[PDB]
RNA sequence: CUAAGAAAUUCACGGCGGGCUUGAUGUCCGCGUCUACCUGAUUCACUGCCGUAUAGGCAG
């Protein structure tokens, strides 16, 4: 959607038990819906007082550690779990496997509004960071950086540049600051054109199969593996409707009885972990929401990428 | 008619992190910022059978032939170095605040009544009995679980970390402060007032809890063990995996939180255990027994229904337990 | 307003028994490394005197 007037950088946030289960088909890094919902909660909690609109998040992931283990004699992995409390009779509860992962992400938030003028930049950057320190990012606590060498501060970069050279200069100054990670974007045009190529190969192909084809490592006869352009991960790129839209006080056991509920289902798209200096404009690579609620199709992506 | 909310969910206040354990020597605990981390390594064990025979395999031929085929395990082991007698266990604690506000509540009537009930509690008696006991379980190193049971001296240092630095620092003798008496102390009351001002306010209070335990040279430290189902085929199976964040042994954050919540001296059974952890249907995983059963009217659901729905406020002890569950978090709600 | 909200893996352990890795061997012919320079930028904050002085001044 709308272009960011400024670009706020939350620095390397340490998340201790984030949801490794992104979706029913994918594990690993949490979904970009987690980060877009976090930035909407930041807007909902501090942005309505600074008179700004925090919209769009760029995900960087400097460090990732999944609490997984590879069992003996097995090629695949399983999840290390937590020991829940007992039942009221003293027995062990039924184990529900959740994946936990220790992240270190830095978020680029699109900030636009009239509160950029009314307040200093470091003030609203400090306020969204002191509000983010009491929050959680994929189900995991944001570790608030006590007693290391120095605390990582913020920088709200005003994207309005007086010159294009100064704009490229401070895009470089921000990219150098969020460099040891890998920015996560959405490549759904690549998924569709790979589906088109797979359909010229074999007819009646689904883009679930094209997504899988971009996921695998295919061995080819003369032996060589089929190379890929980038990292090309599967991500859950939103939700698709299963039920019609139910009224607020009509569905049973909702979160609130003032919001319309609709049973949805994941929509697995394609992602691409690329380094942040391959984009040449950091005002791209920000993940927004796209609802279109009359059809279903509640989804997130990063438009204006290419 | 004020029915209960079908969705109730309280967030976790008192949110700790993974307790990083490192190692060095006592009487330079004040320079323990470059102490090397306790690393988790593998060692091989070979054991005989010691479990109970099942009255059909008690015959001497099968037993003697079963000690000739021993189980051979690779276990994870974390030890102090042979020139280090002190274990430094360090974590961070966020005391978030907004302790009675649920993260999810269906009924606006039940939500307003629960906020009215929590505010009636906080004005009548604030977070001063709860946070005193949370400050005790910080001050005595109960989060040192098996790392405390033979230590010559445990010493807990707690630093209120403000915007960039230590705003107020504490230092306790964790072995004088017992694991079963929630007494009074001036510095404990200051830490309790800080945890209270965190649990009351709209923002978080960040503490840095460091506990040094003088165990001995080269002795075993006991980090948290990982719940790994499906260890795999028995040949290369690692029978015990110890938790470590980044080549550095650690205690799980929920284990530290479980030690911090051990404030419940109010359960109706006799206190041969002393304090247990605050849980709905208060259930000790080591004892295998759930105190605060619903056959008595002393679990969290019956007390919260009586307090919020029909205004039968319990005693001050059971309402300490109720508000301690609201600080503890949980996903409540019927169908 | 984040596949949201919640969570103690843990108790114990003897891996050791024993051993000859040996023989044998051509690395080797050949070669243009030149060219041209400011270490000096206050770059030695010195030695001594009068003074009770560390306070302050003075000489070369």
């Amino acid at each position: 959607v709308t272009d960011p007037e400024a670009l706020l950088l939350l620095p390397r946030l340490s998340i201790q038990n984030a949801n490794a289960i992104s979706s029913p088909l994918t594990w690993g890094f949490p979904s970009p819906g987690a980060f877009t919902g976090f930035v909407h909660a930041l807007q909902r909690r501090v942005g309505i007082s600074l008179d700004i609109e925090l919209d769009g998040v760029g995900i960087v992931c400097h460090r990732f550690e999944a609490q997984i283990s590879q069992p003996a004699g097995k090629r695949t992995k399983v999840f290390n779990l937590t020991r829940n409390p007992l039942n009221r009779d003293g027995s062990t509860a039924a184990i529900v496997e959740e994946g936990r992962a220790h992240l270190e992400v830095s978020l680029l938030l699109g900030v636009h509004g009239d509160g950029l003028d009314d307040h200093p930049a470091q003030e609203i950057a400090r306020q969204v960071q002191e509000q983010a320190g009491a929050m959680r990012l994929a189900g995991g606590s944001i570790l608030p950086w006590c007693n290391e060498r120095f605390p990582a501060p913020n920088a709200e970069l005003l994207m309005l540049g007086g010159s294009d050279e100064q704009r490229r200069k401070n895009q470089r100054r921000l990219t150098r600051r969020l460099l040891p990670g890998f920015a996560l974007v959405s490549r759904e045009a690549l998924l569709q054109q790979h589906l088109e190529t797979l359909r010229t190969t074999l007819p009646e192909a689904t883009t679930l199969d094209a997504l899988l084809d971009l996921c695998r490592i295919n061995f080819e006869p003369p032996w060589q593996v089929r190379d890929k352009p980038g990292w090309l991960v599967p991500i859950p790129a939103g939700y698709n409707a299963l039920s019609p839209l139910y009224l607020p006080g009509e569905v049973r056991n909702a979160r609130d009885r003032e919001t319309p509920l609709r049973f949805v289902e994941n929509l697995f798209g394609l992602g691409e972990w690329l380094s942040p200096h391959r984009v040449a404009a950091l005002s791209d690579l920000l993940w927004y929401h796209h609802a279109e609620p009359d059809k279903g199709l509640y989804r997130w992506s990063t438009p204006r990428f290419v | 008619i004020l029915s209960t909310a079908s969705v109730l969910a309280f967030e976790r206040k008192l949110d700790p992190s993974d307790a990083l354990m490192s190692a060095g020597a006592w009487a330079q605990r004040d320079a323990s910022q470059e102490w090397p981390a306790v690393t988790v390594r593998e060692k091989s064990v070979r054991g005989t059978i010691s479990n109970r025979l099942k009255t059909k395999d008690r015959d001497p031929a099968k037993l003697d032939a079963s000690i000739q085929s021993p189980n051979l395990q690779t276990v994870d082991v974390a030890n102090l170095p042979s020139d280090a007698d002190t274990l430094k266990v360090r974590f961070t604690l966020r005391v978030l605040g907004g302790a009675g506000t649920p993260s999810a509540c269906n009924d606006a009537a039940y939500r307003d009544k629960l906020l009215q009930t929590v505010a009636t509690y906080v004005n009548d008696q604030g977070f001063a009995e709860l946070a005193r006991r949370y400050a005790h379980n910080l001050a005595n190193a109960r989060f040192l679980w098996r790392n405390r049971v033979g230590a010559e001296a445990v010493e807990v240092r707690i630093n209120h970390i403000r915007q960039g630095e230590v705003a107020r620092a504490w230092r306790f003798d964790a072995l004088a402060i017992g694991l079963r008496d929630f007494k009074a102390d001036a510095e404990l009351d200051a830490l309790a007032e800080l945890i209270a001002s965190g649990l009351s306010g709209s923002g978080h209070v960040l503490l840095e809890v460091v506990a040094f335990a003088r165990i001995g040279d080269g002795q075993e430290v006991f980090p948290s063990q990982e719940l790994i189902l499906d260890k795999g085929d028995k040949k290369g199976q690692k029978s015990k995996t110890l938790y470590s964040v980044r080549d550095a042994a650690a205690i799980h954050s929920q284990k530290i939180g479980n030690a911090l919540r051990t404030i419940d001296t109010w359960y109706p059974d006799e206190d041969g255990l002393g304090p247990i952890a605050v849980e709905p249907y208060g259930s000790v995983t080591s004892q295998g027994k759930a105190y605060r059963q619903p056959k008595q009217k002393l679990d969290f659901y019956t007390l919260l229904d009586n307090w919020v729905l029909r205004d039968e406020a319990p005693a001050v002890e059971q309402q300490h337990y109720v508000i301690a569950n609201l600080i503890r978090g949980g996903v409540f709600g019927e169908a």
